[PDB]
């Protein structure tokens, strides 16, 4: 049987790691005060 | 250099041994630490 | 050819991921059947009366338990040996609190555990090989076997079997030195040679194959990558190891033939925990460990205590407070 | 050619007994130890240290025979012959326990003696030092043991004595008084050691069934030549087996070895952490948790709390022999026992 | 101003260093006979 | 190889060996007896015999209770013993 | 959440088994 | 032609001869009456 | 006293039977 | 490479790589030091295990 | 102050989770180039 | 619980038999050398 | 159970920081 | 002027599988002993 | 515990600033 065809490297460039670390971390930084209530 | 064959030696000294170790556990029952 | 041979031949399949084989056929149930009901039991099980004096022990971590406390609890004294199948019993409930759980994954994990050592026999068949793996493993299945079949015959009770849990374990280790002064019984001790001895030329043989390995790598790249899968050639020098180990005691008392040396890495831990499973055998029967209470006294007769008896008085400690409700006289016979 | 290198050539001459620079300091320590062990098995008591007998010359046998610890009034002394405490009379020094010293100190240099003594040889013969490295593990559970140990408890006195039953009163002593069981740290080594244990019989028994036919008799043992360049056994056979049994197996032979020494020696490595821990009496020895809910509800029971009543029971029945320094006088109600027992 | 354990460590001291002095002594005599040969 | 020595089978076997050992071994054998049949090692080793673990009337256990004075207080039981 | 935690662990290591026997890197002859 | 003198010689003898005396002084031992 | 010699009577002869039996040979050691 | 100033300043304190005196040059002078401390630490031991004692030294909270 | 227990653990894997999740990838990412 | 130990007997005898025939049916045979 | 509730933060991390760590390289290895 | 010791890094899968096991095992021994 | 987790959370901000100004994928031109 073959190796499947549709396999696809995926990428993630240093932008796009800062720009989701800082989304994840101001999120993480609004919500907390609510999560301690 | 050899003129005692081996199995000699080794016969004689294990019943060396058999005998001293015999006479340990002899020594449990009789005497000193036997409780009695 | 016809159905019943397209089966055995799928059975004795040696193209199967895991093998099946006829050993298999009976493995497999046993020890699906043990498996869930140790795994429901030890997380649910409520608490078991296992000394019969309705005084039920908590086992499992819904009833409060951590992993080191839990455990599957043994069936009750009041049952001894008698088999007590679920159908036995009036209801599930009956069944719980009487510790029928225990007798289950013992009985299902005993045959399990005996068929699957037939199993690695069956294999070795198969494949051409030759067959006493399983004579080494029957020293681990023996052993179980004293835990929790051998030795409450001997006791006339399931409820001294050995418990399914961590501190259970202990539990009936410290009972056992109180009731047999196991760490006198030579058996024990050759137990322990064997699996401190066995730990010892478990680190030696790897020390000592690890310290002669071919340069086949740099110094960036893990040393295992000398080692290709199926080589034909050996990747260490073991006259190499056998001119270091020789000079570190004489030579010899170090191994050059390196079949004699596996053989007695094999014999060593499996003939020590034989005589510790024959051990808790024996013991099961009440042959005891050696017994030097008050052995020495002096001229006038005074007792002058050695070791031994400071040992009893912690094993009296064990005897008067262990099953503390369990006894109304004054001597513990079983 | 310098005296150095002159008294160098003898040291590391190929002899019977290899001897080198290292010898110097593992042949004399090592003799002693020994020789101060079997001396004191044979002759000497441990009355005015213990209260017991300990010596064959005393009726003892094998089993309970022991070089016995200093009294609990010596501290920490290191006991030395000519010290202030025998002041050199050698019959005092033994009266007092100075043996037991004697054979720790003397032991514990000539472990090291040994260890150098494997790093000396590794060197010579052009070997990786990793037997070596594996001593360290033994090395790690003796100073634990009998030196950490007692120097955080009171003194000497509670370091394991040299003797079988001795030893096995020390371990009764661990479980009764620091739990030790429960300990995560003598968990792992157990895991170890049995691990160990498994692995040497399960490769021993590997091997031996999987061999390769090299000769034509019965006996297999006559089949391998130390030169050969070939694998007396089929690696690939040997992993097909334990794939199909076990659903995995090893495919690497030096991951496989490097195995064998790492699992026994982290273990013992990881038992030593925890005896330090007990040298401060810094024990695993309750659950809080368990503790709340059983004083407040009397029906919970668990085998943490039955073990716990054994301890127990184990400390009042076994302490007032076991520390006689201490006086300590327990009458017989005060004394925890179930009924009838 | 001396004690007994001062008279007592300098009488070690020179206990052990006699000890050590014997050994080497002993042993750079005998490797000054027996020479390997090159 | 041969790191050089005479063979073990070899001395054991030879005669000369046993002309030597036929002596020194037992007499060594009866030093030691002799030692312990004297009443030598008795005390060398201030091991107590049968008879002075205790004084006649006493039950309690000579034990050491003093760092400093110790030799001084295993002597004074010693005393005692008489 | 203890008895959760102690389950979720013990989960996880029997989902490693799986996937360390039938998703192992397959031992080649090379 | 051997030496006879050794250090493996006297690596024996420090064992060996202790351990004679040793066995008699053990045998002795075994006749002590209390 | 009396007993520090008879416990080393028997180690003595033990040691000139030898000494006097192997001294010949001995000599021997000489290069 | 790079030069700093700093560098040009410090670049004599890192330039003898690999010179050494010969043969044994100091060393026994270095094995007296040693045996020297050897004692000095043995002293300091066997004062705090009062296996030595010397007068006026009270090894004890009471100092 | 009288605050939510569950909050910090509520937090930790609100940050951690997503955030592995980003540098796993990224890292890869860096090791085909 | 009746039907319970039926259940259980039957499966229990199931099993048992594929063994009991599996071994019967020329199990020597079933090896990669020699079939007798 | 009155258990120790920093127990729970303690578990997690001690759990997902190495395992993480391992995933991390593992992936950055079969990429390349 | 890029740096020359720079090295790339490797962990298999055995590895990993191994490494997560460790971990696991871990943590299901010494979690009792944080919720005590 | 509160106060810690909010300055821990700004002061990684913080950090990811100063990486995201000085450690960059540096523009370059087609
Ligand atoms: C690894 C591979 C290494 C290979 C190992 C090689 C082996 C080397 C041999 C080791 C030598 C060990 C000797 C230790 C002697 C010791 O400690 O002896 C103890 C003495 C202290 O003496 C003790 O002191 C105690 C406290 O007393 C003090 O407190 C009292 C207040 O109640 C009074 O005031 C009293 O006068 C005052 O002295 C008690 O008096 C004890 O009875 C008395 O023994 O210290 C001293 O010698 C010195 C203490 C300074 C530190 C020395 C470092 C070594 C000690 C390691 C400790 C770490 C482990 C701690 C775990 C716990
Ligand atoms: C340093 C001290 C010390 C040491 C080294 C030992 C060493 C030992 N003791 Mg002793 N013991 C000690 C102190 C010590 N003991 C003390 C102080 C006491 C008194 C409190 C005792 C009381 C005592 C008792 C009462 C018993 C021991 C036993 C043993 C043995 C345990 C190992 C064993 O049984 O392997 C044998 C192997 C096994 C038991 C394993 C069988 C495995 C089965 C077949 C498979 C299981 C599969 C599993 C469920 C699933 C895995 C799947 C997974 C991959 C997902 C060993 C010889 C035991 C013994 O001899 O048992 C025979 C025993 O019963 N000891
Ligand atoms: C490798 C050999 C060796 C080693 C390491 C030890 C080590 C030890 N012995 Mg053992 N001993 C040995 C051989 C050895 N012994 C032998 C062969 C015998 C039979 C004679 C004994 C008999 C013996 C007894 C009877 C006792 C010991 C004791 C001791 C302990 C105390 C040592 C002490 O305070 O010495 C102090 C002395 C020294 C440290 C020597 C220092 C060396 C010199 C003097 C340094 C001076 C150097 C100088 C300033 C600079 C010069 C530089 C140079 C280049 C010239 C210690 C554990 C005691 C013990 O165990 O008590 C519990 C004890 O009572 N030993
Ligand atoms: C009780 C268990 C046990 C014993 C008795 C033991 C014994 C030994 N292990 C050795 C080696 C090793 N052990 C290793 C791993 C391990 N060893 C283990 C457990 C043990 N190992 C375990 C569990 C492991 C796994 C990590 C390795 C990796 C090696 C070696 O390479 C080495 C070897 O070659 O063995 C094949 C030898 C060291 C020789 C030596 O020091 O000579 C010199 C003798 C000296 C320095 C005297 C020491 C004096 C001791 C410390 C105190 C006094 C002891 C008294 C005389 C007797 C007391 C008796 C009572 C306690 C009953 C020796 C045979
Ligand atoms: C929640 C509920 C329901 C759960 C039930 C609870 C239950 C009680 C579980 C509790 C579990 C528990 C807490 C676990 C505790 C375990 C514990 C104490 C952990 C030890 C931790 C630790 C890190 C210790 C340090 C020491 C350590 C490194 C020990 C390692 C031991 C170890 C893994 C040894 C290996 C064992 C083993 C099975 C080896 C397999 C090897 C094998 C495949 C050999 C076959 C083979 C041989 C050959 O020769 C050749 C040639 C080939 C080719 C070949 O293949
Ligand atoms: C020749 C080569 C030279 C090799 C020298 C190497 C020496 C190191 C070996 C250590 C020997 C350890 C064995 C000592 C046992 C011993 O002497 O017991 C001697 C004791 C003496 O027996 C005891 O004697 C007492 C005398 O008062 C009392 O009579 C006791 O009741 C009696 O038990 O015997 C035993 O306890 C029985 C034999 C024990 C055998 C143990 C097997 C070891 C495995
Ligand atoms: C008067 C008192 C009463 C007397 C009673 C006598 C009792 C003695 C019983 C003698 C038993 C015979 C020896 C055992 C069989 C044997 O020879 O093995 C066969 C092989 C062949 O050896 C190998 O021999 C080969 C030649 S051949 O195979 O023999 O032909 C050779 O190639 C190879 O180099 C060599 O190593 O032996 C070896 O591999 C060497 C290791 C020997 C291991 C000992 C046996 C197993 C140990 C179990 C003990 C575990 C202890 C428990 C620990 C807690
Ligand atoms: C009061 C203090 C007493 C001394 C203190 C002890 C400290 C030193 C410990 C060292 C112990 C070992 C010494 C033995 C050396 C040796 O055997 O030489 C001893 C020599 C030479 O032996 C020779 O033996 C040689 C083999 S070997 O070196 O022994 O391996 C051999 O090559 C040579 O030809 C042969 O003549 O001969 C005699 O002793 C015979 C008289
Ligand atoms: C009562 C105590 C136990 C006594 C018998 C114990 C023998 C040792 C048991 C070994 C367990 C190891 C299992 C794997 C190891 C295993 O495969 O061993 C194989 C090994 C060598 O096998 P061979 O096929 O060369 O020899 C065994 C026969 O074929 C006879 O030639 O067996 C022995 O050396 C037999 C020694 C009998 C001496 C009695
Ligand atoms: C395998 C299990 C090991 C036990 C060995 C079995 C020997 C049996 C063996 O396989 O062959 C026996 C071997 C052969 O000797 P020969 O070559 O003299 O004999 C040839 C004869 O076999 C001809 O028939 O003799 C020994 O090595 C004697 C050992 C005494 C050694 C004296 C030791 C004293 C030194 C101290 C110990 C060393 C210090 C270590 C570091 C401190
Ligand atoms: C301490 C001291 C010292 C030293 C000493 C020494 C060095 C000693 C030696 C000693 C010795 C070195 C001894 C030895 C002995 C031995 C013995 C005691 C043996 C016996 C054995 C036996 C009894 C066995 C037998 C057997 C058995 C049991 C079983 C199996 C078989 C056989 C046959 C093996 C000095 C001087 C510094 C002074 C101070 C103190
Ligand atoms: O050791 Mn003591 O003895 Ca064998 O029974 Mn009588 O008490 Mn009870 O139930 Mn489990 O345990
Ligand atoms: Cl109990
Ligand atoms: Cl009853
Ligand atoms: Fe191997």
């Amino acid at each position: 049987m073959e190796p499947n065809p549709n396999r696809q490297p995926v990428e993630l460039n240093r932008t796009s790691l800062y720009l989701g670390l800082l989304l994840i971390l101001v999120l993480a930084l609004l919500f907390s005060s609510y999560f301690f209530n | 250099g050899g003129r005692i064959p081996l199995w000699i030696v080794a016969t004689v000294a294990g019943m060396g041994v058999i005998v001293i170790v015999g006479l340990f556990f002899y020594g449990a029952y009789a005497g000193l630490g036997s409780s009695l | 050819a016809n159905l019943w041979e397209r089966f055995c031949n799928w059975v004795t399949s040696t193209d199967n991921r895991l093998y099946v084989g006829w050993f298999g056929v009976i493995m497999i149930p046993t020890l699906l059947a043990a498996t869930i009901c140790f795994v429901i039991a030890f997380i649910a099980a409520p608490p078991v009366d296992i000394d019969g004096i309705r005084e039920p022990v908590s086992g499992s971590l819904l009833y409060g338990n951590n992993i080191i406390t839990g455990a599957v609890v043994p069936s009750s004294n009041a049952i001894g040996l008698h088999f007590y199948p679920i159908w036995e019993a009036a209801s599930l409930d009956e069944w719980l609190y009487n510790g029928g759980p225990y007798q289950l994954i013992i009985f299902h994990f005993l045959l399990g555990a005996s068929c699957y050592m037939g199993r690695q026999w069956e294999l070795s068949y198969r494949l051409g090989m030759r067959p006493w793996i399983c004579v080494a493993y029957s020293a681990p299945l023996a052993s179980a076997f004293a835990v929790f079949l051998i030795y409450p015959i001997g006791q006339g009770s399931f409820s001294d079997g050995m418990p399914l849990g961590i501190s259970g374990t202990f539990n009936f280790m410290i009972v056992f030195q109180a009731e047999h002064n196991i760490l006198m019984h030579p058996f024990h001790q050759l137990g322990v040679a064997g699996v401190f001895g066995g730990a010892l030329f478990c680190a030696m043989h790897g020390s000592l194959v690890t310290s002669s390995l071919i340069r086949e790598t740099t110094e960036t790249e893990s040393a295992n990558y000398g080692y290709k899968f199926g080589q034909e050639e050996e990747t260490y020098n073991i006259v190499a190891a056998h001119g270091y180990f020789g000079r570190l005691i004489f030579q010899y008392a170090s191994f050059n033939n390196s079949r004699s040396l596996h053989f007695f890495l094999a014999a060593w831990p499996v003939v020590g925990v034989w005589f510790t499973a024959l051990g808790i055998s024996t013991m099961a029967f009440n042959l005891n460990g050696f017994n030097f209470n008050h052995s020495v006294i002096d001229a006038k007769g005074n007792v002058i205590n050695t070791w031994a008896d400071i040992i009893n008085r912690a094993n009296l400690g064990m005897e008067v407070m262990h099953e503390r409700n369990a006894h109304n006289f004054p001597l513990d016979l079983a | 050619r310098g005296w150095f290198d002159i008294l160098d050539d003898w040291l590391k001459r190929d002899r019977f007994v290899f001897v080198g620079w290292s010898g110097i300091l593992l042949f004399p320590c090592a003799y002693l130890a020994l020789g101060g062990w079997l001396t004191g098995t044979t002759f000497v008591t441990s009355w005015y240290t213990h209260g017991l007998a300990s010596s064959y010359l005393e009726g003892c046998n094998f089993l309970t025979v022991a070089v016995s610890t200093p009294a609990n009034s010596m501290g920490h002394s290191l006991l030395l012959l000519w010290g202030p405490e025998a002041q050199g009379d050698f019959t005092r020094w033994c009266q007092l326990g100075g043996l037991w010293t004697f054979i720790a100190l003397h032991g514990a240099f000539g472990l090291i003696g040994f260890m150098l003594r494997q790093f000396e040889i590794a060197r010579l013969v052009g070997v990786r030092p990793y037997n070596a490295i594996a001593f360290s593990a033994p090395i790690a559970v003796f100073v634990s043991v009998f030196l950490i140990y007692p120097l955080g408890q009171s003194s000497w006195f509670f370091a394991p004595s040299f003797g079988v039953a001795a030893i096995f009163r020390f371990l009764l002593f661990f479980q009764g008084f620091h739990n030790w069981t429960l300990n995560p740290f003598h968990m792992m080594g157990v895991a170890g050691v049995l691990g160990g244990a498994l692995l040497c019989a399960i490769h021993g028994a590997t091997v031996e069934n999987t061999l390769f036919q090299d000769g034509e008799g019965a006996s297999t043992f006559r089949a391998f030549n130390p030169t050969q360049a070939e694998e007396t056994y089929s690696m690939v056979t040997a992993n097909r087996f334990w794939s199909q049994i076990f659903g995995i197996a090893f495919s690497n032979k030096r991951w496989l070895h490097f195995f064998m020494l790492f699992v026994p020696v982290t273990g013992l490595w990881m038992s030593a952490i925890g005896v330090v821990g007990l040298a401060l009496n810094l024990r695993s020895y309750d659950f809080i948790s368990q503790e709340i809910r059983a004083a407040e509800d009397p029906e919970f029971e668990t085998f943490y709390t039955k073990n716990l009543l054994l301890n127990e029971g184990i400390r009042a029945w076994m302490a007032p022999q076991d520390q006689p320094h201490e006086n300590f006088v327990f009458p017989e109600e005060v004394l925890p026992r179930g009924n009838a027992l | 101003t001396i004690t007994p354990s001062l008279k007592g460590f300098f009488i070690g001291l020179l206990s052990g260093a006699v000890v050590l002095g014997l050994t080497f002594a002993v042993l750079i005599a005998i490797s000054q006979i027996d020479k390997v040969q090159r | 190889g041969t790191t050089g020595e005479r063979p073990f089978s070899d001395i054991i076997t030879s005669v000369r060996y046993w002309v030597i050992h036929s002596i020194t071994i037992p007499a060594l054998f009866i030093a030691g007896w002799l030692f312990v049949s004297t009443g030598l090692a008795y005390d060398v080793f201030g091991t107590p015999r049968p008879d002075s673990y205790y004084a006649q009337e006493q039950r309690s256990i000579p034990l050491v209770t003093d760092r400093f004075e110790a030799k001084q207080q295993v002597e004074t039981f010693l005393e005692q013993l008489k | 959440m203890e008895t959760i935690t102690y389950v979720f662990i013990f989960a996880c290591i029997i989902a490693l088994f799986f996937f360390a026997i039938f998703f192992r890197e397959p031992p080649r002859i090379t | 032609s051997y030496p006879i003198f050794t250090v493996r010689w006297v690596a024996v003898h420090t064992l060996a001869v202790p351990t004679i005396f040793f066995l008699g002084a053990i045998a002795a031992m075994q006749f002590i009456q209390r | 006293d009396w007993r520090v010699l008879v416990v080393l009577l028997p180690v003595l002869l033990a040691a000139g039977w030898a000494v006097r039996n192997i001294l010949p040979y001995a000599v021997k050691q000489v290069q | 490479a790079r030069r700093t100033w700093l560098g040009d300043i410090l670049r004599p304190l890192n330039s003898e790589y690999g010179k050494v005196a010969p043969g044994w040059g100091t060393t026994p002078l270095m094995a007296v030091f040693m045996g020297l401390f050897l004692v000095f630490l043995l002293i300091i031991l066997e004062i705090y295990n009062s296996t030595l004692i010397l007068d006026g030294v009270n090894v004890s909270w009471k100092a | 102050m009288e605050v939510n227990q569950l909050g910090l653990i509520a937090t930790a894997l609100f940050v951690l989770v997503p955030s592995v999740f980003l540098i796993i990838l990224y890292v890869q990412t860096e090791s085909q180039q | 619980m009746e039907t319970l130990k039926i259940t259980v007997y039957i499966v229990v005898t199931f099993f048992v038999l594929l063994f009991v025939f599996g071994f019967l049916s020329g199990d020597p045979a079933r090896n990669p050398k020699r079939k007798d």
